């Protein structure tokens, strides 16, 4: 409109958007930091970093942009573009990237009284550390920290931004339901909002917002531990194999295959930080080692099973312990022609009689590999039971506090 | 505010941002340049990059911006937007693939005095000598070089704010530590003419990486399957596995090796520890496999085609196994029916002779299995020892 | 050129500010009809939930400064002016994902002598929405542009969707306008709605930025072929192998060599599909569904081949057969499975001996022979109990994916098809 | 106060930027390049892009930008921003992405005669089609390819650099900062100036000043990580031969575990070699060798194993093929009698099935022998071929072939 | 040149360059476009975008940038920025994600007749329609669409310069041959009104793949295990290792189908010809498998079970072995010890019995084995050349 021309030609005749609007020399604008989520993004642990799209509810006081409204046929309010007019330099400090500022420069909001309010929106990216000790059933700590970056404590006056109507400070961080996306990886448990200062630094204040997020591991669950799970069955059940069938190096062998191939999925998606290493990988590896074990044990048993007097003489104590002792306790519990003739059936007969000695104490050494055979898949059934049952209670009392601390 | 609105407009009236802050075009501005590391982004092994977030604090005096407080109401410290007024064209000499020289114009802070302190951000993408010799226990030197692009020292001079770079708000990196830091000025002179002194500021960090994720995540598989592929040799030959279990580390190694290419930087200035290590691995289990094979041969080794060299025999049937103390191993028509008993006995004669050789041949190949079985874990053992200890004992 | 007086009378003698409303008064509201062209749909990429999409804003509003006598001047009907100097209405993407919410193209203005003004910028925008993982590779999504005037709030602006004639009466462009003739379907998405809808917001209030909103909806369904083709058909192949472990005999030492590299295979298929899908948790896809309850079958395979392996080797020296078992698996159940002088002395007692000793070895092969029927048996019953089992389960899941069609009908509780072929009234 | 101030804004006033400062018509500006290599940051082989940092130094003459010193204090040098001042728009060509310009615009250093020296840095990723006949054991023959892309030859005239008289037709490596790149190491860096005779002197892109950069790769990485582990497993094709040719022997496992590994090797390098197929690289042929060296090995293992297990029974042992492999290469009574009779009847015939039987296996150990010879030697002439042509693949004496001069400091 | 300086100040003194450039409103502008491809940066299949390196030449003529040579020493060309006068605002219609319009802002030549040359740099990312139905033998034709984005053909005319897109510096691709290009101008009309043309000029280039990066990488391999996957058949049953190798060569196959997954490209549009070819393997190679242990099976069934059927016997023990020309397969105590060995031989009566059975069986799967391995090297043959040469003749 006509008036709308006449009041903003009057208004910036000589006002400096450079200018910190100050009454006299020394006093403080007082301005007003709030945050509205549009959307979590990503909270990418490769290179420590979250992306939101987010609103700066930013409100001021400058007492130049006053006019009475009865003089301009009663207009209330205006909307100038942002620069226009002074602004304090709000920018997010704990940027990943180099970018400070904002990304959408909205048109300002003017009232009368002289009250400016902004609200710009920004694809922000904050960086924040990972917890990496409880990865994939973590919860993450992520912060974002507003100052000016010109104005100190001496200029500007930091606080908590106002309700819709506006009565007491807004102390977390705004989520409006008509405009908000679940991430669908993380819950937001908290997100409370505070200002900081430094004991050292007295000029330094900050209003900072945390958010208290927690993952959903169901897609690491899946692709992680169900196979982890199988292959530790099958590491398990290679003590159930005989011998005989030649197939136990296989078996385990290709059990270790799989866990390798595991690993190999898994190593693209774990963070590269080394100050803990995540339950995932430490369960991988507890995997891994067993069935390396399942491995050692497996040669073990088919060199006991394969043994025979023409090589080995049997020792006293392994016969006492893996024949006499063991098994009750695993459940086992086992004319010149004629005499010509004559002597030819008389050394068959000895043959027969050698042989048979013979295989008699080769089953005694198959029985003893039998035995150590049960007793190893008792050993790593209980082994396997407690650890990946240790484990999981580990990595399921890994819970996001009651009382967020900030 | 009036008074501080007044001041901006006569202070910049008749301001020529183009023309250096001196009396006089003989003297120089002296430059007070102090580098603050906020966070390390990232080390890049394989192009040689270091990625900070620092803030290049510079001081200076311009005499044309200076008031008289008393004039304007007692204002002594305005802010003034960075592209108002002469700044100094710092320059990131050895900028890798980044910025050179800062971009962020950030408001800088003008006393009354002329004294200017502007504090502009900063990403630092620096070129350096990435050294993987000891990776993953690698110490890395990566600096920064600083200084006036297009003046000499006798019209433009930076001096550095103190001797270390102002780490106070670094945030910890959780891939490196920071062992040391320092600050250097240097005067370098040209065969032109020694009265023009060419000056830099070069910032150097002592970074020292935490070898936690490398070691859990390639180092400890590898000795997995060295132990592995020493092992196949206590694994009987009469369970026809041997060559199953040695390829299968193999291919768990090569699937590994997979998994370490994707790891690993991919430098070819050095080889690394784990390169070292890999392939120390790789011909580990090679030979395992290459023994396996021999000992495979000599155990279905035929006494009909065969027969077994005295040396043989005297080495590894009545020395060897004498000394291996911890081992268990041992140390009408009548006439036709006679005839045909006969030949039944003789014919097990022969057989019983032919096994009996063809046990003596396994038992040779057994007690070489022992000795490999005890060479082979000896070997791992001493490699493993000898590839990392020299490294962690520098350490 | 007339053209140059025209332009020089409407902006520089009228002394036209770009930053102030076209209204006459400062109460009435400027009406802006938008609507959305789709060039071309480039990506769905899945993995960070971003459609990237080329779109092209149609924009129209009255401006009442720009208004001129077509008669004073020559015959002007319509002027091209650049949208930086006249007033031009900030309409942004709000849902993006890059930090891109503007057009690309900042292109020129059309004024009508009436003042009505046409603004056609194209841009490229990337906007998330989230994907429904559910029945994936045989999906459909909801992917959603929300545009918002964040320039001024309600009672300043409205925004609306723009009106076509047919035949003497107007009706809303309720759909996003897709050219049939330049439009190229994209590789892997085919769309089947297209709505566009103006959203008030009542729990909030007009004088806000967050009150209106004009949203454009695509749902798209994923064409499963390279799915079916490089993933689906060879793992199920590779999985209803392991089946015929059961008929390998147990004298051929190679039914777990094969039902293990059969899970190695499967492994091998679950490390590629884990590429191809985002992290979320709401739910499990439908190929991630099929490579956990198959590898689990695999692994029961394996486990029962194994038991198999421990009954065909057991002996007389260490195991006993009960009668129970006798009965159990040599009789009821294959009949169920409908299964297929001293020394002449001295030389006497000799072949007594031998002839007791052959005897004792003919018992053992026979008791040895009774073990490979008990393994044979249990050979038959697994395989009539898996192999069904796993037939059915992947028929039944894929049937369950390939059942997943499109409500053919968005906004479930509306009856109206936003379809461009029929709109309202 | 600065007496800069005065004289800048006495030559800034009424000067154009838009305007070249050639004096009359048919003047040309001379302007001299001289590139400086900072870093040769990477050659990215998928994208056939090499990114490097440069400060290219670019020096011509403004007549409207000379002064009399006397008059100003003498001063005879000053600093002005390059925005404010005409520049001959120098742009790098052959560029992958849109980058023609420098990357930070810096002063320019003027002096009292007119002559003006800027020094502006600059990051460019330059096109580098592949020579991928020999990778990884290559060198690479990239270029820079600097033209005017307002000016034509009838309005400024590229020339190179001279310093003492002497024309700077190299890129200067200052010896002591540069550092190497780790995979690249500089052979040649000729320069000259190019011309496009297919044009005239107009069009803009008639003359141009091209730097080369002949860099041989150092191909450490592909050694210790795929060439040798791939020859390594290859090689263990051989001892398929000394493997008993029966159930536990484990030919076919250890000759198709090898195919598997090599399989994974495939996977490996297709990650690393690049998408342009013009030739097959020097790794992609080894491994397809290798592979097919390996299938030929598993095929002899199933020959060798047919043979050794034939019986009496399926198949029937001619004497020509034995010549041929062995060669040149009271009723109670009677009733006992029969049992007995029949009993030595049955043990002979087994005998005699038995030795049948070890014949086969003889004449498949000595196919065993002979194949394996011809394998090992096959596989060890194919290897140490392919990889000793890599090795000779020496980067060229001269930078141009038919040039005598080596275009060295 | 102080000439060409008083000629600029002149020519835009007065100049609006948002004015269109003719006499009177009622005239349009004819603009002379032309293509100029200097490279072919990119073709991506799966997102259907042509990335290319051109320059769009534009001529034109400006009749208030009219000179005299006589009144300014003879200047008779100059070069001015493009910002400074009127542009035609040509746009990409078919642009992918890249700029619509040019950004380059390059100078410009002007004549002293006010014709205008202008040839800025730009990078085109088009939507290509992607036919990978014979992949990697395949031929792709696909567009530049170009046009004035806000005037229709009454105000701005666009006319080709030639009949085809200049290539004279067109930097060859490696991976592409440009087989044919052409360049068509386009009237569309409305439903509105038939006296408002809209012109467009659209450049076509038909391009084709060069098929040797895909051959050696994708389709030899498949040709090795396709020749291995009959190989099977040859070898014995009584060697423990035909599932083994044939469950073997199934996950060599599994695992290059990585190698396919991260190069072929992953459209759904069509099923490629090495999509086919590599699930002919597949298929292939599972149907060996599923034979091989069906014939494993029937090497070892018992005579005491299984009974051989007659049918069995007629066909594969006397017919089929008749008519395969290639095998060379053939076509007190005393009482006691008397009881005892008449016991021997009975149950040597019953041992040979069952053996000759069994033997039976064993030659009828030996029989089946060597007609699986002439059908399945017939059908690996077959098949290779029914989906290759199909389209290779074509060529
Ligand atoms: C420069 O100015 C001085 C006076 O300050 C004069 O003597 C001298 O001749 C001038 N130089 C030239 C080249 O005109």
């Amino acid at each position: 409109s006509v008036m709308e021309d006449t009041l903003l030609s009057v208004l910036f005749e000589t006002y400096n958007p450079k200018v910190r609007p100050a009454q006299t020399v020394g006093d403080k604008v007082t301005v007003r930091v709030g945050l509205t989520l549009t959307n979590l993004l990503i909270l990418n642990e490769k290179i420590e970093e979250m992306t939101t799209n987010v609103f700066l509810n930013l409100a001021w006081t400058d007492y130049r942009l006053q006019w009475d409204p009865a003089a301009y046929e009663g207009i209330k309010d205006l909307r100038i573009p942002s620069s226009d007019v002074w602004q304090p330099d709000i920018v997010l400090m704990n940027n990943n990237d180099g970018s400070f500022e904002i990304t959408l420069h909205v048109n300002v909001l003017v009232q009368h009284t002289g009250a400016v309010s902004w609200q710009p929106s920004a694809i922000y990216r904050s960086s924040c550390t990972i917890k990496v000790m409880y990865f994939p059933f973590d919860w993450q700590n992520c912060t974002m920290v507003f100052k000016s970056y010109t104005y100190d404590t001496s200029e500007v006056t930091l606080q908590h931004a106002l309700d819709a109507k506006g009565e007491r400070e807004v102390k977390e961080i705004v989520i409006n339901k008509d405009a908000f996306t679940e991430n669908g990886q993380w819950s937001i448990e908290h997100k409370p909002s505070r200002k900081n200062w430094r004991s050292d630094d007295p000029s330094y204040e900050d209003v900072t917002f945390y958010l208290i997020i927690q993952r959903k591991p169901l897609f690491y669950i899946v692709y992680t531990i169900i196979p982890c799970i199988l292959i530790s069955i099958l590491a398990i059940l290679v003590f159930y194999l005989p011998p005989d069938a030649g197939e136990k190096m296989s078996l385990s062998i290709s059990a270790l295959l799989a866990v390798t191939v595991f690993l190999l999925l898994l190593a693209d998606k774990v963070p590269e930080t080394s100050l803990s290493v995540p339950i995932i990988i430490r369960y991988l590896m507890f995997i891994m080692i067993l069935v390396a074990f399942s491995v050692i044990l497996s040669v073990v048993v088919l060199n006991l099973h394969h043994r025979s007097p023409n090589t080995h003489t049997m020792p006293n104590w392994i016969r006492q312990i893996f024949i006499e002792t063991l098994p009750p306790f695993l459940w086992i519990q086992r004319p010149q022609d004629l005499k010509e003739a004559v002597e030819a059936i008389k050394y068959i007969a000895e043959q027969l009689e050698s042989a048979s000695e013979f295989d008699d104490l080769k089953k005694d050494w198959q029985y003893v590999a039998m035995v150590a055979d049960r007793l190893f898949l008792y050993v790593f059934f209980v082994i396997c039971s407690i650890g990946t049952f240790s484990i999981f209670l580990d990595a399921s009392h890994n819970v996001p506090p009651d009382n967020p601390f900030a | 505010s009036e008074h501080e609105t007044r001041l901006v407009a006569n202070l910049l009236e008749n301001y020529n941002k183009v023309i250096r802050p001196v009396e006089h075009h003989t003297h120089f501005v002296d430059i007070t340049v102090g580098l603050q590391l906020i966070q390390l982004i990232s080390v890049d092994e394989v192009n040689q990059i270091v990625e900070t977030n620092v803030r290049l604090r510079q001081q200076w005096i311009d005499v044309r911006l200076r008031w008289n407080p008393a004039d304007y109401g007692g204002i002594k410290k305005i802010r003034l937007p960075s592209d108002d007024v002469w700044l100094p064209d710092l320059v990131l000499y050895n900028n890798a693939d980044g910025d050179f020289a800062i971009v962020h114009m950030t408001k800088l802070l003008l006393d009354y005095t002329g004294k200017i302190m502007w504090t502009p951000p900063a990403i630092f993408k620096s070129y350096c000598e990435i050294i993987v010799t000891h990776f993953p226990f690698d110490q890395q030197n990566c600096t920064m070089k600083l200084g006036i692009w297009t003046y000499d020292g006798t019209k433009v001079s930076i001096s550095p704010e103190s001797d270390r770079p102002d780490l106070s708000t670094f945030m910890e990196s959780g891939e490196w530590v920071m062992k040391d830091y320092r600050g250097w000025k240097h005067w370098v002179y040209y065969t032109c003419c020694p009265d023009t002194p060419y000056l830099d500021i070069t910032y150097h960090f002592i970074m020292q990486r935490i070898p936690l994720y490398f070691v859990v995540n390639v180092i400890i598989p590898c000795l997995l399957f060295s132990f592995l592929t020493g092992l196949v040799f206590y694994l009987p030959t009469d369970s026809g596995e041997k060559m199953t279990l040695s390829i299968s580390v193999l291919l768990s190694l090569t699937v590994f090796l997979l998994v370490i290419v994707e790891l690993i930087p991919s430098t070819s200035s050095a080889v690394p520890l784990i390169g070292k290590y890999m392939l120390f691995t790789m011909i580990f289990v090679i030979s395992s496999i290459i023994i396996t094979v021999v000992v495979i041969n000599t155990h279905h080794r035929s006494p009909s085609t065969h027969t077994m060299p005295q040396w043989v025999r005297k080495i590894f049937i009545d020395t060897i196994p004498n000394v291996m103390f911890f081992s268990t191993m041992k140390r009408p028509d009548v006439k036709s029916a006679i005839e045909g008993v006969k030949y039944i006995a003789e014919h097990m004669k022969s057989d019983e002779e032919s096994s009996n050789a063809a046990e003596e041949w396994k038992y040779v190949a057994m007690v070489i299995d022992h000795i490999l079985l005890c060479v082979f874990m000896l070997i791992c053992i001493i490699g493993t020892v000898s590839v990392f200890a020299g490294r962690l004992i520098e350490l | 050129n007339e053209e140059e007086r025209l332009i020089n009378d409407l902006l520089i003698v009228n002394k036209y500010n770009k930053h102030v409303r076209p209204v006459k008064h400062n109460n009435e509201v400027v009406n802006i009809a938008l609507s959305l062209t789709l060039s071309n749909l480039i990506s769905l990429k899945e993995t960070d939930e971003t459609l990237t999409s080329n779109v092209w804003m149609d924009h129209a509003w009255y401006d009442h400064r720009l208004t001129w006598n077509a008669s004073e001047y020559s015959d002007i009907s319509i002027l091209r002016l650049p949208p930086e100097l006249v007033w031009i209405p900030d309409i942004v993407l709000q849902n993006n994902n890059d930090g891109q919410y503007h057009v690309a193209y900042f292109c020129n203005v059309l004024v009508r002598p009436n003042g009505y003004v046409t603004w056609l910028p194209p841009a490229i925008f990337r906007s998330s929405c989230p994907i429904n993982v559910l029945y994936f590779p045989f999906d459909w999504q909801n992917c959603s542009l929300k545009f918002t005037a964040l320039n001024y709030d309600a009672n300043e602006i409205t925004m609306d969707l723009m009106t076509d004639t047919i035949d003497g009466k107007d009706y809303p462009i309720e759909w996003i306008i897709i050219d049939p003739e330049a439009f190229t379907e994209n590789g892997e998405w085919e769309i089947i709605h297209k709505p566009a809808k103006k959203n008030i917001y009542p729990d909030k209030f007009p004088n806000g930025t967050n009150y209106q909103d004009v949203t454009f909806y695509l749902i798209i369904r994923r064409k499963p072929l390279f799915y079916v083709i490089n993933f689906i058909t060879p793992c199920v192949l590779i999985s209803f192998l392991a089946s015929l472990a059961f008929y390998l005999p147990a004298e051929s030492g190679e039914k777990m060599s094969t039902a293990i590299s059969v899970l190695l295979a499967q492994a091998v298929f679950l490390l590629l599909t884990s590429q191809r899908l985002p992290e979320t948790a709401l739910a499990v896809p439908l190929i991630g569904k099929y490579l956990m309850f198959i590898m689990s079958l695999v692994t029961g395979v394996i486990v029962n081949c194994g038991i198999v392996l421990n009954f065909h080797f057991r002996t007389p020296s260490t195991h006993v057969l009960s009668t129970r078992v006798k009965q159990i698996f040599l009789e009821k159940l294959p009949r169920i499975l409908h299964m297929s002088h001293d020394e002449i002395k001295s030389g006497i007692d000799s072949t007594n001996y031998i002839v007791k000793q052959i005897k004792e070895k003919n018992a053992y092969d026979e008791e040895v022979g009774n073990w490979n029927l008990v393994g044979q048996t249990i050979d038959r019953l697994s395989m009539f109990i898996i192999t069904p089992v796993m037939v059915l389960g992947t028929i039944f899941i894929f049937v369950m994916g390939n059942f997943n069609h499109p409500p053919a009908k968005p906004f479930e509780g509306d009856p109206f098809d936003y379809s461009s072929d029929h709109p309202r009234c | 106060e600065n007496e800069e101030g005065r004289l800048i804004e006495k030559l800034l006033g009424d000067y154009d930027k838009r305007i070249i400062p050639a004096k009359t018509l048919d003047h040309i500006i001379d302007v001299t390049l001289k590139l400086t290599l900072t870093n040769l940051i990477s050659l990215n082989e998928k994208e056939e892009a090499l990114t490097t940092n440069v400060w290219i130094e670019i020096q011509w003459n403004d007549y409207r930008l000379s002064w009399n010193t006397s008059e100003y204090e003498g001063i005879d040098l000053v600093r002005i921003p390059s925005e404010l001042l005409w520049l001959p728009d120098v742009v790098l060509e052959n560029n992958v992405d849109g980058q023609f310009e420098v990357a930070y615009y810096a002063n320019v250093l003027v002096y009292n005669d007119g002559s003006m020296y800027w020094l502006p840095p600059a990051i460019y990723r330059s096109t580098c089609p592949i020579a991928v006949t020999y990778f990884p054991f290559d060198w690479q023959n990239c270029s820079l390819v600097f033209r005017s892309q307002t000016y034509n030859a009838h309005e400024v005239n590229l020339q190179l650099s001279a310093e003492e008289g002497e024309a700077v037709e190299w890129i200067h490596i200052d010896p002591e900062d540069f550092t190497e790149n780790g995979e690249w190491t500089i052979r040649h860096r000729p320069a000259k100036k190019n011309y496009n005779w297919q044009l005239t002197k107009d069009d803009t892109d008639f003359q141009e000043i091209i730097f080369f950069l002949i860099i041989q790769r150092k191909p450490l990485f592909y050694i210790i990580n795929i060439i040798a582990p791939c020859v390594l497993i290859s090689s263990l094709v051989v001892l398929v031969y000394f493997l008993p040719a029966q159930a536990g022997g484990q030919k076919c496992t250890l000759s198709i575990s090898v195919l598997l590994a090599q399989t994974i090797f495939l996977f490996l390098i297709a990650q690393k070699v690049p998408e342009t197929s013009l030739n097959v690289p020097l790794i992609g042929k080894y491994l397809i060798f290798v592979m097919f060296v390996s299938m030929l090995i598993v095929m002899n293992c199933v020959i060798v194993l047919n043979v050794s297990l034939r019986t009496p029974n399926t198949h029937s042992l001619s004497e020509k093929i034995k010549h041929l492999f062995l060669g040149f290469l009271a009723p109670e009574i009677k009733s006992c009698v029969e049992a007995c009779n029949f009993i030595a009847k049955s043990t002979k015939e087994q005998n005699d099935s038995g030795s049948e039987n070890e014949n086969w296996v003889l004449i498949g150990k000595v196919i065993d022998k002979a194949c394996f010879w011809i394998a090992l030697l096959l596989f060890s002439i194919g290897t140490l071929a392919i990889f000793l042509t890599g090795h000779f693949n020496q980067v060229p004496e001269f930078p141009f072939p038919g040039d005598p001069r080596k275009y060295v400091p």
